[PDB]
RNA sequence: GUGAACAGCCUCUAGUUGAUAGAAUAAUGUAGAUAAGGGAAGUCGGCAAAAUAGAUCCGUAACUUCGGGAUAAGGAUUGGC
RNA sequence: UAUCUGGUUGAUCCUGCCAGUAGUCAUAUGCUUGUCUCAAAGAUUAAGCCAUGCAUGUCUAAGUAUAAGCAAUUUAUACAGUGAAACUGCGAAUGGCUCAUUAAAUCAGUUAUCGUUUAUUUGAUAGUUCACAUGGUAUAACUGUGGUAAUUCUAGAGCUAAUACAUGCUUAAAAUCUCGACCCUUUGGAAGAGAUGUAUUUAUUAGAUAAAAAAUCAAUGUCUUCGGACUCUUUGAUGAUUCAUAAUAACUUUUCGAAUCGCAUGGCCUUGUGCUGGCGAUGGUUCAUUCAAAUUUCUGCCCUAUCAACUUUCGAUGGUAGGAUAGUGGCCUACCAUGGUUUCAACGGGUAACGGGGAAUAAGGGUUCGAUUCCGGAGAGGGAGCCUGAGAAACGGCUACCA
RNA sequence: GGACUUUUACUUUGAAAAAAUUAGAGUGUUCAAAGCAGGCGUAUUGCUCGAAUAUAUUAGCAUGGAAUAAUAGAAUAGGACG
RNA sequence: GCCCGUCGCUAGUACCGAUUGAAUGGCUUAGUGAGGCCUCAGGAUCUGCCAGAGCGGA
């Protein structure tokens, strides 16, 4: 049951160190690492099962695998996502352009479809200029505030040239 | 120990960040930063009028002198740009209600602002870790003879 | 791994210490960099409490200050004339904290000459203005004078290029240039 | 030991917050904020057992997840909440308003103010510092960073604070003759006066004080709280205004009048 | 010349190339070699044989007539440029 | 709460022990056992070994839902209720257990950080960046086809998201710097062009005060009442700094400066789906604060000389330089010096030794104990090594060895 | 703030000192070991005392003391004051 | 009367003692040396700035 791991070059089993982000290695822990047994990636004898994609057809269409034919699971989500499988560029508004799957509930059939992310909505530009505000609005706000230091130590220093007078 | 060379190491020996000019021309050639300790304590003329270099000398250097301040003689010179100080102490056992001789010696690195003797009493003030064993940094001296003179020639 | 406790060694006295607990993450030390010169290659520390560090090693271009004209270029480094620790850095040219190099003097000589236009050793209107309201300052020195028609400025490396990922430092200038000096073709 | 430790064991518990030896294992420890972890009353230790709103652990969220609570005009939902001295807490049911200020035998005091009172609080500058960009900044002994403040600001003084913003309305020096609360200490909940002040260049200044019935201590610099002029204080002083009696004096005063 | 050396190995001067000869290459011998794994089981007996080996640095027990035992034992190192 | 009695002689008074007597927050054992309240308990031997179960998981109005999930009705042809799984986040470094180690170690009281790191909490802090009606894919769950006696083992194929992954726009006023096309001869003056947030590395300048005045040399500031003249604008903290902070020249596989989410939806016309705006969530750099951490100053241990010299192969003591670390430091490395401890007991050996709070015994003085409910330290069969992370040299994490 | 100061032992006082333990005030757990509670009316809409105190020592810091006991000084004056 | 030493019977304890004795625990020269980590490389296949080409990223 030793799965093969391309790039071994070996015709053999050999353990090795496996991490995040490489196969046959599922990390049960945050930094886990694990030895495991791999099964090396040139083919032989020894193999119970093999793994074939096909790169061209054939004069013979075969049973279950040309002749027959399957659906994709989930159809585009996010926003430019539907605008690049259907090609719309900006303009064409998908919303109706979102893909719908059906279902019935004891003869109730019914209806439900995706939640676009990465639109742009009314309520998120709301957020933008919001932001652009409060940084500017802030920004002043603390160059007064330095301002009333400002004539705060600076008519604090007329106060000690004042006193100069009282000497 | 020090007291010539100012040279010597295979390193240019040289205080960080105090910057001589070359064409403006100095008639004092170095410029040579010091401060004073603090706590009561003067940062000695030699500090300024010396040549020297060292960075473990709290007046001239970059350590600081900060928590306890000790009392001790100077039992050992052999150590160059650091000695070894007996304070001396007295231990109380209560069973006894006496007291019993103690000492601790102490390692502690004399700036070369100080000539030092054995023998001479020495004021030893707290600084970060310098080597292995010092802790301390002399500051004041408080025996300038130690009974030199009373040995004579003959007449 | 490699620990800077000082659990082990000995004790003042020369006593021999027991081992006692383990070693801790945290009295850790790593291996040197052993910067080099060349195509810039830099990996990255991960250290304590997040705190990347930068480790050189091949870096072949670096930030020099020119010490008494108040002005700085990053140049090339030339190789290692010198080092105060060990001799094996100036052969094997490792860069390291005061690690003595020679750069490139050509950004400085590019800028000398236009901020100046004296020509070391060897016509526009406000151009001659700035260039008469300057001189008197251009006399600079024999010691940088002369090596500039080698075409290599005697640098120092002023920072820890293992530690902070960049080689930087001052030209080599008055008592250090000449003290260097002395050491550099008594040894040569 | 390998982390931050999580829990506190109650006997390790404080023991101005007055917590019984069985009823339970662990004292709730404070959580990081304004109060350090020795000297501070958590919400819970006051909601429950100060003043006995509400009986369980469950019961003190099950309040302060309503909004009810709130120092120093913000709402501080955590139940732990490292609540402390010159701390403002406002219930707005039952509109009590509470400074959380110390007795002369050395607790936590549950005193009530004025719905005006509530809204400004005193604290002690724990340094002066020259922030970035030129600003300098004052903190204080509650963790309030205040900017552009006035230089005749220095450090062990007090400051008056707004609550609703932040800023300071006055600031009283530390001078000789300043009415002073004492945190710390065994004379911490003594209040007033400022004889002296002796210097100790190395360290712990000794502040000699007498309150007015004319008795006097000494205590270490960092333990003077300056809280205001003399016989004037800034806020209001809780019932006996931190006088100390001696065990006898206490004992006249509990075995003559009240009761029987 | 190598080297501690008048050792061994190679050389210069000189002096020989003298000792029946040819052709084969069985056994058995004389003289010299090497043997997988085991390691004295062989044998009166380790007979024979093998293993050791120089230098530099480290390290060295009983016991002793204190002179020794000692190269004890046991280690590491070694070219070229 | 200051107590003795019995035992050597034929008798005697002594020495001196045995024995008697008393208590024990001290274990064991034996006989016997009705009640209330309180409640220690596999430490001592063996930190010896372990079958099984369980002991660490986690979601808010508010990072990702198209479950071929349930359920609504009830407004939602993008979504919206509720919500397994999975991604994202955080936790898993606390707790709990044990005392093996450990005798200048730990620990305790007392110091130090002007020697460092710190998630978080709390308080401050961001107009400066070159499709902005918001830019790119690449994946789990899932789907289906699979291998193995065997595990929280996983392979191949087909989808699809983000506060994951990786990119990348933006904003006022002014000012100081450099360059500088021209004309201009005079103390000469100039349109216009760039640069300037923050963070990083370096170097240089400021960061004054110790009481008062003068000539000269180069550069070069601000006023002419045209010869000359000229500042009482900066002055922060500490016992003390190269400190806080500031400025100049550059440097950078440029750190950060919101491509995020919940509620509500209200203005304002010059009517463009134009331009605005509420209550708060999660974030984000720096500084402080807090929660911590790591070192650290003085002084303090049991028996032992049938342990007197110890330390420096191969760091012992110190210097210089670099490397390294979060940081100081022989922490490591090069060259250099010959140093450091001890009869005031070093060094060594032992400890049926973790240290402290405390415990028993009640003239005082002492003696004896403390594995054990609190603090500190160590460890998870023995050793080392390491990933993840703010935090571990973690063990209910991994890797290796030995068992 | 400048400029200097012979250094010790001792004894005074103080500041800084975890809870629990202990000593001990308060409170009638029905007594009691305990515990730190509780105690009062107008017991249908509240009032209110509490959770004291002391011990902590050797070392460290701060301070009054100048006896007892050490310590240094002027003699080949290289002495003190100006 | 008391009383001593060899000799001799019985029981117990310790000592010396060939076995170049044995065991436990801990340090250690030398030899060999797993492993992760740093570093110099490498480059199953897979992307960057439909004949094809340059130099950076995974
Ligand atoms: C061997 N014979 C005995 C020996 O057994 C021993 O006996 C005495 C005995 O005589 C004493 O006891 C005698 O004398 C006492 C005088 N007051 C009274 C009691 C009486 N039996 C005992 N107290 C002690 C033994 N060790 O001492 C004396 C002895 C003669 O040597
Ligand atoms: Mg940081
Ligand atoms: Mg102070
Ligand atoms: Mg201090
Ligand atoms: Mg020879
Ligand atoms: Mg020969
Ligand atoms: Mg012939
Ligand atoms: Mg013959
Ligand atoms: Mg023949
Ligand atoms: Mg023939
Ligand atoms: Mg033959
Ligand atoms: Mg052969
Ligand atoms: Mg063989
Ligand atoms: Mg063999
Ligand atoms: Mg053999
Ligand atoms: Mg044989
Ligand atoms: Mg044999
Ligand atoms: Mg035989
Ligand atoms: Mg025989
Ligand atoms: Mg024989
Ligand atoms: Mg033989
Ligand atoms: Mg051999
Ligand atoms: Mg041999
Ligand atoms: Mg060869
Ligand atoms: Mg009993
Ligand atoms: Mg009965
Ligand atoms: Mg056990
Ligand atoms: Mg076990
Ligand atoms: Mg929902
Ligand atoms: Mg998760
Ligand atoms: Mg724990
Ligand atoms: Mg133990
Ligand atoms: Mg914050
Ligand atoms: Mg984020
Ligand atoms: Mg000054
Ligand atoms: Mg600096
Ligand atoms: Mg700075
Ligand atoms: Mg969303
Ligand atoms: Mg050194
Ligand atoms: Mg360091
Ligand atoms: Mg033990
Ligand atoms: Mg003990
Ligand atoms: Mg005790
Ligand atoms: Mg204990
Ligand atoms: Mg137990
Ligand atoms: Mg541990
Ligand atoms: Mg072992
Ligand atoms: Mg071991
Ligand atoms: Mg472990
Ligand atoms: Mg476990
Ligand atoms: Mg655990
Ligand atoms: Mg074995
Ligand atoms: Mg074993
Ligand atoms: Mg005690
Ligand atoms: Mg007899
Ligand atoms: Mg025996
Ligand atoms: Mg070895």
């Amino acid at each position: 049951g030793f799965p093969m791991k391309q790039g071994v070059l070996l015709p053999t089993r050999i353990k090795l160190l496996l991490t995040k982000n490489v196969s046959c290695y599922r990390p049960r822990r945050d930094g886990e690492r694990k030895r495991k047994s791999v099964r090396g990636a040139i083919v032989g004898p020894d193999l119970a099962v093999l793994a074939l994609v096909i790169v061209k057809k054939g004069e013979q269409e075969l049973e279950g695998l040309t002749d027959t034919t399957v659906p994709k699971r989930l159809g585009p989500k996010r926003a430019n996502n539907i605008r690049k499988f259907f090609g719309l560029s900006k303009e064409d508004d998908v919303r109706d352009f979102v893909i719908r799957r059906e279902v019935t509930k004891g003869e109730k059939t019914y209806t439900k479809a995706p939640k676009i992310q990465r639109l742009v909505t009314p309520q998120r530009l709301q957020r933008k200029r919001h932001q652009r505000a409060l940084k500017v609005r802030n920004a002043q706000a603390q160059r007064e505030a330095a301002a009333e230091y400002a004539q705060l130590l600076a008519k604090r220093l007329s106060e000690r040239k004042a006193e100069k007078a009282e000497i | 120990s020090t007291e010539l060379t100012v040279q010597s190491e295979r390193a240019f020996q040289k205080q960080p960040h105090i910057f001589n000019n070359p064409k403006v021309k100095t008639s004092k050639r170095t410029k040579r930063w010091y401060k004073n300790a603090g706590l009561g304590f003067k940062t000695p003329k030699t500090a300024i009028e010396g040549s020297y270099i060292d960075k473990k000398c709290p007046f001239t250097g970059l350590v600081s002198i900060r928590g306890k301040i000790l009392t001790g003689t100077v039992v050992s010179t052999k150590m160059h740009r650091t000695i070894v100080i007996r304070r001396a102490y007295l231990h109380y056992i209560p069973k006894y209600n006496r007291y019993e001789k103690r000492h601790k010696n102490v390692p502690v690195h004399v700036s070369p602002a100080f000539r030092v003797q054995v023998g001479d009493i020495v004021t030893v003030g707290q600084c970060r870790p310098i080597s292995k064993t010092v802790r301390f940094n002399v500051v004041k001296v408080s025996a300038a003879a130690g009974k030199a003179n009373k040995q004579f020639a003959k007449f | 791994g490699i620990s800077r406790d000082s659990r082990h060694k000995r004790s003042a006295t020369g006593a021999k210490r027991a081992q006692f607990r383990k070693k801790r993450k945290f009295e850790l030390g790593r291996q040197p960099a052993n910067t080099k010169i060349g195509a810039k290659r830099i990996h990255s520390v991960r250290t304590r409490g997040g705190n990347k560090k930068y480790r050189a090693l091949r870096i072949e271009t670096g930030n020099f200050s020119w010490a008494s004209e108040g002005i700085s270029k990053k140049t090339r480094i030339a190789g290692v004339v010198y080092h105060p620790s060990n001799n094996e850095l100036v052969r094997t040219n490792t860069l390291t904290k005061a690690a003595i190099v020679q750069i490139d003097a050509t950004p400085f000589r590019q800028w000398f000459e236009a901020h100046y236009g004296q020509t070391l050793g060897k016509k526009s209107k406000n151009a001659e203005r700035k260039w008469a309201a300057r001189a008197a300052s251009a006399k600079i020195e024999s010691s940088v004078e002369s090596q500039f028609s080698a075409g290599r400025l005697y640098a120092c490396i002023s920072s820890r290029p293992g530690q902070s990922g960049r080689c930087d430092g001052y030209i080599l200038e008055g008592e250090e240039l000449a003290f260097y000096l002395r050491r550099l073709t008594a040894k040569k | 030991a390998r982390g931050p430790k999580k829990h506190l064991k109650r006997l390790a518990a404080p023991h101005h917050w007055l917590l019984d030896k069985l009823s339970g294992c662990y004292a709730p420890r404070p959580s990081a904020g304004p109060h350090k972890l020795r000297e501070s009353l958590p919400l819970i230790v006051f909601l429950r057992n100060r003043l006995k709103y509400a009986l369980n652990g469950r019961e003190v969220k099950a309040i302060l997840m309503q909004r009810h609570v709130k120092v120093d005009g913000k709402v501080r939902t955590d139940t732990t909440y490292p609540a402390g001295f010159m701390d403002v807490i406002t219930l707005d049911a039952t509109n009590e308003n509470f400074r959380l200020v110390y007795d002369v035998k050395g607790r936590f005091a549950v005193h009530r103010i004025t719905d005006e009172e509530a809204s400004y609080k005193l604290g002690k500058v724990k340094k002066v510092q020259l922030g970035k960009k030129g600003v300098p900044y004052v903190v204080t002994h509650d963790g309030r960073t205040i900017r552009y403040p006035d230089p005749n600001i220095k450090v062990n003084d007090t400051v008056k604070i707004d609550l609703a913003s932040g800023k300071i309305t006055d600031f009283i020096k530390f001078d000789a003759g300043k009415l002073v609360y004492v945190t710390g200490g065994r004379n911490l909940g003594r209040i007033g006066t400022i004889v002296h002040k002796e210097r100790h260049d190395g360290g712990f200044d000794l502040v000699h004080i007498k309150d007015s019935l004319d008795n006097t201590f000494v205590t270490r610099l960092n333990n003077v709280f300056v809280i205001g002029e003399q016989g004037k204080p800034y806020i209001s002083l809780p019932k006996g205004k931190g006088i100390k009696l001696s065990i006898a004096e206490e004992r006249d005063r509990r075995r003559a009048q009240q009761g029987l």
